[PDB]
């Protein structure tokens, strides 16, 4: 596993740099796109609404990230109840198959761009009932995953851990620049 | 008012260039047979929602009619108060008042206010 | 709980408390609007996983 | 005070009971509370005094925590200090593991010591019981502190022994330190 | 000269409708940190710097998030709805008193009840464009709204009206010279609230989108450009709503700083009851304005009547 | 000028007026229309009260229609007439043109607008509409409005009569 | 020093567990009274005014 820089070795290496597009663009319509990319990115970054599943025990834990303790709002992660207006689902419990054509419906019903979260071992893999009659094995039989977050409950720092993956992930989109090279 | 219609429609004009920017900067993916089906909880509607849906408060529903149309006749009390003969605007308000009162306070006895049950 | 003198249990049924709960729903609800079913669901206490096993 | 409505026997306490005072000195309090507002204005007191503390907000992930040493987290297979795994294919974690989350193949190494071929923890599938670090009987496996290991695949999430050891290495110096702390309680 | 005079008036509205516009967008913000801090919470702190860009940082989203075709609504309607109920929210401001003259509007008072009135059909024609259950029931329950508050708001304005003397809003500032009518309309002012609430259909009063009885109410099948614009129409009407509070009972003095030091104290209200109250019960609003507010009203433009011919007398 | 301009609108919805059949068509024409008849009659008025008036008390009207058209005729059809918009369309733009090309001085109403009347009008110097709103609460007009609210609590009577709450609410069965 | 979880020599103190309610500073007498006095007042200055 590619370990981390040494202090001595980073304390040569340059300042990051916020966009993970670097500012080596070649011409002006490159670059300017590049930017104005980072805008779209920046903006669904820090409005990322979930849905408001809930759908088994780890539901009451993305409760607790709603809670003070924690304040999934500094985010502006704000709770939604219709599809139409929420962007982001967060699978959390047992999807049985008497749900699964509901979810389904739900997902599909979301306006793009779309991400979805798994939370727990229930929602990842059919965790604790794995083999059970009347579970599907992991909602990515369903629908799209985007992030996984193992746990049983995960940990509300787990699940904040995963939100904060999913905003690098929507900060690195090239919806832009790659329409420029389509 | 010629000056506000203009403005009416100026910011008429305004507002619609907000959507005509928004449903061209919307990104754009194909329409699905599922993404434009309704919402209704995630399961298909047994139902559609023009069908007729029984009302409770019609009663109300009128009276509301009538009791605006009071409304137009109080109005004008304040204009002409300096103006009016005040026997007859101090008796003629108060009798005003008092049948609207004892109207509402008569159907709120007859029970008339409540809900249909 | 039932066993059978083996390692595993026989068969294990678990009562939901819940479960008498919604079935009375039909009833006590009834004549009511939304905002008072919404009202009495939550009075109710009725936790799910309970009353699915 | 009212009185009640229903005499309370021994070891019993009842929520509404008292009846409604009908004195004039009564009726006008609460209709003076009923008629400016006067139950709800304690209220909105409450609520504008909860604008003048600290809000019990923690700024993740620069602060985070708190835990305690018995937190389950995600695994890691342990070594001993001359650097040999400690596992031995025993198999009791697989035979304890409520959810059949492991899968261990064993054979005789080259030097003739029991050892695994394989060591495979299905993290989808794992529920983080924490059975598996009771049964070990030589703390080969470990619920290592780490509780932040989310990933973009699935794939990511089945961990083989390779990926369990690196943890073991990565997590040594603090699981070392949770067991100590620990142990005599289990 | 007069073709000089005209101008500035465009410019005034044009300048009135992006402040205002601009603030209904800071205010979104200032929901969200003071809601979440009665609530222990700490709010929206770390986008951009502490927080501030964090509305424009959401008018992005739901500007590049997709239009949502409903397969069962008639579209036109549907995508109309927004825009009525956004202008409707603005133009009502073109009657707020300005000393320095934007629009005379004598009947200004009248003016308000009209454009407020208006305000209910944007929400009942885009809940059943929708074609949605949940939407119908969100434009109906909207709908009882307006039969509840209409009549008793009509009223209550009369009693403020009759202190004045004439419908245009100007005079209350000339009134309110040495006191505040807060002190001698204490429970209107309360009433007044409570009514003011439900114009903008607000906790307590939140049916309309009735959040948690209907999933979203009348906003259920709205998405990103028309859910954006009903949002903000939403917000404009509870800025007005505070405005036309501190010009009735605050003074109305609009040309020094502190009326907009009071306009934002009575927005914090605004957010600080929908952090206290629970929602009432649909038909319990409406027993409330017939059964309690509209005898209310009627018993004061009595005391008002003998008030101000007593007065009268006297001067 | 924007009066001919009010002209031929409400000669315009007024033509589709005819040709609605859905209900809500025929609601949102009427809606239209309120507004542009509340706005023509305050042009030849010294004052707005009565529009105002008028707007207030239809819109009122609009809701409670609504109500009934949700619970009664709430599964009907629409259909585009081609034939319609091109007439309107094209009756309309033919009649704009006319307003520009119109000698309209003479096309103007000869009503007395408060600016058209005089300077020494001493009567005409006094609030927008204290003389015009007057003898509504004076001798011996004043009875007619007495009589009135008998008549509207009287109506109020007649309502609740013919309705029979009691007896249920109202579906479309 | 205890080797095991155990209450402290002489225990801990007794936890309040009654309903406490906050301080009343209004009755209906000096509430009905109050409003009066503040509106008389009210309508002496409006004279003025
Ligand atoms: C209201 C919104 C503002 C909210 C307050 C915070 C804003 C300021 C801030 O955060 O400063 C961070 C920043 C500190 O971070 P840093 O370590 O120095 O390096 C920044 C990135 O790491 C290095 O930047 P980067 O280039 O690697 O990634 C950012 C990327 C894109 O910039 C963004 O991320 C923002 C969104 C995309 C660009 C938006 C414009 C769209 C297209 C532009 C092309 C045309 O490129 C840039 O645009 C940055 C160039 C700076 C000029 C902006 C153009 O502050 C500054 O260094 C400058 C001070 C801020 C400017 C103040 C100017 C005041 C002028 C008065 C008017
Ligand atoms: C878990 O339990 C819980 C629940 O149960 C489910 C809950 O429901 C809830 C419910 C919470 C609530 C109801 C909170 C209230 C929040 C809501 C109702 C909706 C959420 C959204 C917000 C708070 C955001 C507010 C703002 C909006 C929605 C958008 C409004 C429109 C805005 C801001 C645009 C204003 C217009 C302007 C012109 C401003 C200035 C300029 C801009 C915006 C331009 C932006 C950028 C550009 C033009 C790009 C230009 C670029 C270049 C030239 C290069 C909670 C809290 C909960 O805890
Ligand atoms: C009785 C009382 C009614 C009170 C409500 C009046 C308004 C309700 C109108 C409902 C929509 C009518 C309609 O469907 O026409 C579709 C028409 C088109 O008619 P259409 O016949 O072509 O629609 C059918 C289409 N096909 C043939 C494909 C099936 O579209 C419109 O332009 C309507 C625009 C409505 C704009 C929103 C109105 C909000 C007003 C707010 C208050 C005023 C400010
Ligand atoms: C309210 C606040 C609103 C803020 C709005 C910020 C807008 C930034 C504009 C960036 C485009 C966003 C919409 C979008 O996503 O379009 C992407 C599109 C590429 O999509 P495509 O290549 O077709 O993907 C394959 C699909 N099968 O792109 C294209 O096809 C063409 C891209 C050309 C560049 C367009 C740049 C437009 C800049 C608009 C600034 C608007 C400012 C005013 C708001
Ligand atoms: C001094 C005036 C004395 C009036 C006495 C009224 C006492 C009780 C009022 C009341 O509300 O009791 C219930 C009674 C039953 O009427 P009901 O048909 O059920 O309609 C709903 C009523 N809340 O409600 C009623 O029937 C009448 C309620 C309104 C009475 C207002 C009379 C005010 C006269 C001044
Ligand atoms: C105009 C351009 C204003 C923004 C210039 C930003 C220059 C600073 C360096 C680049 C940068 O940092 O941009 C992102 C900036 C701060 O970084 P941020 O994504 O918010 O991460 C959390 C920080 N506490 O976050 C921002 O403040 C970017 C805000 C730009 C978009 C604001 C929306 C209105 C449209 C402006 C065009
Ligand atoms: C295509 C047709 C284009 C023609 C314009 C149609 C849109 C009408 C928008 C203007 C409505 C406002 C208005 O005209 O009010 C006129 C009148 C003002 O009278 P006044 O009291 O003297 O105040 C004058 C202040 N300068 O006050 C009134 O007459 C009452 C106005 C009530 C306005 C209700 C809001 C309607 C919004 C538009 C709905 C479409
Ligand atoms: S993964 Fe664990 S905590 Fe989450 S729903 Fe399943 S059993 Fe409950
Ligand atoms: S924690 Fe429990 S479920 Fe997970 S691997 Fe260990 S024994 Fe199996
Ligand atoms: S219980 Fe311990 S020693 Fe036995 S197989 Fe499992 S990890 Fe290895």
């Amino acid at each position: 596993q590619q370990t981390l820089p040494v202090a001595e070795v980073a304390q040569n290496l340059p300042k990051k740099g916020y966009s993970p597009f670097g500012t080596k663009q070649s011409s002006v319509a490159e670059w300017s796109l590049a930017r104005l990319d980072d805008l779209l990115n920046w903006g669904r970054k820090g409005s990322i609404w979930p849905l408001t599943f809930g759908l088994a025990c780890c539901a009451v834990e993305m409760m607790h990230i709603a809670a003070p303790r924690y304040d999934m709002d500094r985010y502006g992660v704000v709770f939604r109840a219709s599809p139409r207006q929420a962007d982001v689902i967060i699978v959390a419990g047992t999807l049985t198959n008497k749900m699964a054509p509901a979810l389904r419906k739900v997902y599909d019903q979301m306006p793009e761009p779309r991400w979805v979260i798994s939370m727990g071992s229930c929602a990842n893999g059919g965790g604790y009932y794995h083999y059970s009659y009347s579970v599907v094995r992991g909602c990515d039989r369903i629908i799209p995953v985007d992030i996984y977050v193992p746990g049983c409950p995960p940990t509300a720092e787990a699940l904040m851990y995963g939100v904060l993956q999913l905003q690098k992930k929507v900060k690195r989109m090239k919806t832009l620049q790659m329409w420029y090279r389509k | 008012m010629f000056s506000i219609i203009f403005i009416a429609l100026l910011i008429l004009l305004i507002t619609t260039i907000v959507m005509f920017l928004a449903s061209i900067l919307s990104k754009k993916a194909l329409i699905d047979r599922e993404k434009s089906s309704p919402f209704e909880c995630g399961f298909d509607p047994k139902s559609s929602s023009r069908l007729p849906f029984s009302l409770r408060f019609f009663l109300i529903t009128i009276i509301f009619l009538i009791f605006d149309v009071e409304i137009a006749l109080i109005l004008p009390m304040i204009i002409i108060m300096k103006y009016s003969n005040i026997m007859i605007w101090t008796i003629t308000s108060i009798i005003f008042i008092l049948i609207l009162l004892i109207g509402l306070y008569h159907e709120w006895n007859q029970g008339m206010l409540n809900w249909s049950n | 709980l039932i066993s059978d003198g083996s390692s595993r249990p026989y068969r294990c049924k678990i009562k939901a408390p819940g479960f008498a709960h919604l079935a009375a729903l039909e009833k006590i609800g009834k004549q009511h609007m939304l905002a008072d079913v919404v009202a009495i669901i939550g009075t109710l206490d009725v936790v799910f996983g309970e009353i699915d096993r | 005070e009212p009185k009640d409505i229903v005499e309370v026997p021994k070891g019993y306490v009842y929520v509404n009971n008292k009846e409604l005072s009908m004195e004039f000195a009564d009726i006008t309090d609460r209709a003076a509370s009923t008629m400016f507002f006067g139950e709800l204005l304690r209220g909105f007191a409450v609520t504008l005094a909860h604008i003048f503390k600290e809000p019990a907000t923690i700024n993740y992930p620069f602060e985070k925590g708190p835990l305690s040493p018995r937190f389950r987290g995600e695994h890691a297979l342990r070594r001993y200090p001359s650097g040999e795994e400690r596992c031995i294919a025993c198999k009791l974690c697989e035979a304890i593991c409520p959810a059949q989350a492991i899968t261990i193949e064993a054979e005789e190494r080259a030097d003739g010591s029991r050892r695994t071929t394989r060591y495979d923890i299905d993290m989808t599938k794992c529920i983080y019981c924490g059975f598996c670090q009771e049964a070990c009987p030589v703390d080969a496996i470990v619920e290592g502190p780490n509780f932040e290991f989310s990933t973009e695949t699935h794939e990511e999430l089945l961990y083989n022994k390779e990926k369990l050891l690196c943890n073991g290495d990565k997590w040594e110096s603090e699981i070392a330190s949770n067991l100590q702390a620990d142990h005599l309680y289990r | 000269m007069f073709y000089m005079e005209f101008i500035l008036s465009l410019i005034g509205s044009l300048l009135l409708i992006i402040c205002v516009l601009v603030s209904v967008a800071f205010l979104t913000l200032l929901e969200r940190k003071v809601l979440g801090y009665i609530q222990i919470r700490k709010g929206p702190n770390k986008v951009g710097l502490m927080g501030i860009p964090q509305p424009f940082c959401d008018a992005i989203k739901l500007f590049t998030k997709e239009q949502t075709y409903p397969l069962l609504s008639n579209y036109l309607s549907y995508y109309i709805s927004p825009i009525f109920s956004l202008f409707l929210s603005l133009f009502v401001w073109m009657c707020m008193p300005f000393f320095v003259k934007l629009y005379s509007f004598n009947l200004g008072g009248l003016f308000f009840l009209c454009c407020t009135s208006l305000g209910v059909y944007t929400v009942m024609v885009a809940g059943w464009s929708s074609n949605s259950n949940y939407a119908l029931l969100g434009g109906l329950r909207a709908v009882a709204q307006t039969i509840s508050y209409e009549v008793s708001l009509a009223l209550i304005l009369l009693s403020f009206i009759f202190l004045i003397g004439s419908y245009n809003m100007i005079y209350f500032f000339f009134y309110q010279v040495y006191m505040w009518f807060l002190i001698i309309l204490f429970p209107m002012a309360l009433v007044w609230v409570s009514i003011s609430l439900a114009e903008t259909n607000r906790t307590p009063f939140d049916f309309a989108e009735g959040e948690s009885e209907l999933v979203s109410g009348f906003n259920v099948e709205y998405s990103s450009g028309g859910f954006a614009l009903i949002f903000m129409a939403e917000y404009a009407s509870i800025l007005f709503m505070s405005m036309l509070f501190c010009v009735i009972f605050l003074g109305c003095d609009v040309f020094n700083l502190l009326f907009y030091m009071k306009l934002t104290f009575i927005s914090f209200v605004f957010i600080w009851v929908r952090g206290t109250l629970p929602r009432f019960r649909y038909d319990k609003l409406m027993y409330l304005a017939w059964k309690c507010f509209l005898s209310f009203s009627l018993n004061y433009l009595l005391f008002f009547i003998g008030f101000k011919i007593l007065l009268f007398s006297l001067l | 000028m924007i009066q001919l301009m009010l002209y031929s609108l409400i000669i315009t919805t007024s033509i589709i007026f005819l040709n609605m059949i859905h209900p809500l068509a025929l609601g949102l024409t009427l809606l239209i229309q309120t507004i542009f008849v509340c706005l023509l009659t305050g042009l030849m008025t010294k004052s707005f009260w009565y529009s105002y008036i008028l707007f207030l008390i239809f819109l009122g009207g609009m809701l409670v229609l609504f109500i009934y058209v949700t619970s009664l005729a709430s599964n009907e059809m629409f259909n585009l007439s081609m034939k319609l918009t091109l007439f309107s369309s094209l009756i309309l733009i033919f009649m704009l043109i006319l307003s520009f090309i119109m000698d309209k001085t003479s096309s103007s109403l000869f009503l007395m607008n408060n600016d058209m009347q005089s300077i020494i009008n001493m009567n005409s110097y006094f609030m927008e509409n204290s003389l015009s709103l007057n003898k509504l609460y004076n001798f011996p007009t004043n009875f007619i409005t007495i009589l009135l609210m008998n008549y509207l609590l009287i109506t109020l009577i007649v309502i609740v009569k013919i309705t029979k709450l009691f007896k249920g609410p109202i579906r479309m069965m | 020093p205890p080797k095991q979880d155990l209450p402290p020599p002489g225990g801990y103190k007794k936890i309040p567990f009654a309903r406490v309610p906050p301080k009343s500073y209004f009755t209906g007498f000096t509430t009905i009274g109050t409003y009066v006095v503040v509106t008389a007042v009210g309508l002496g200055i409006y004279y003025l005014t």
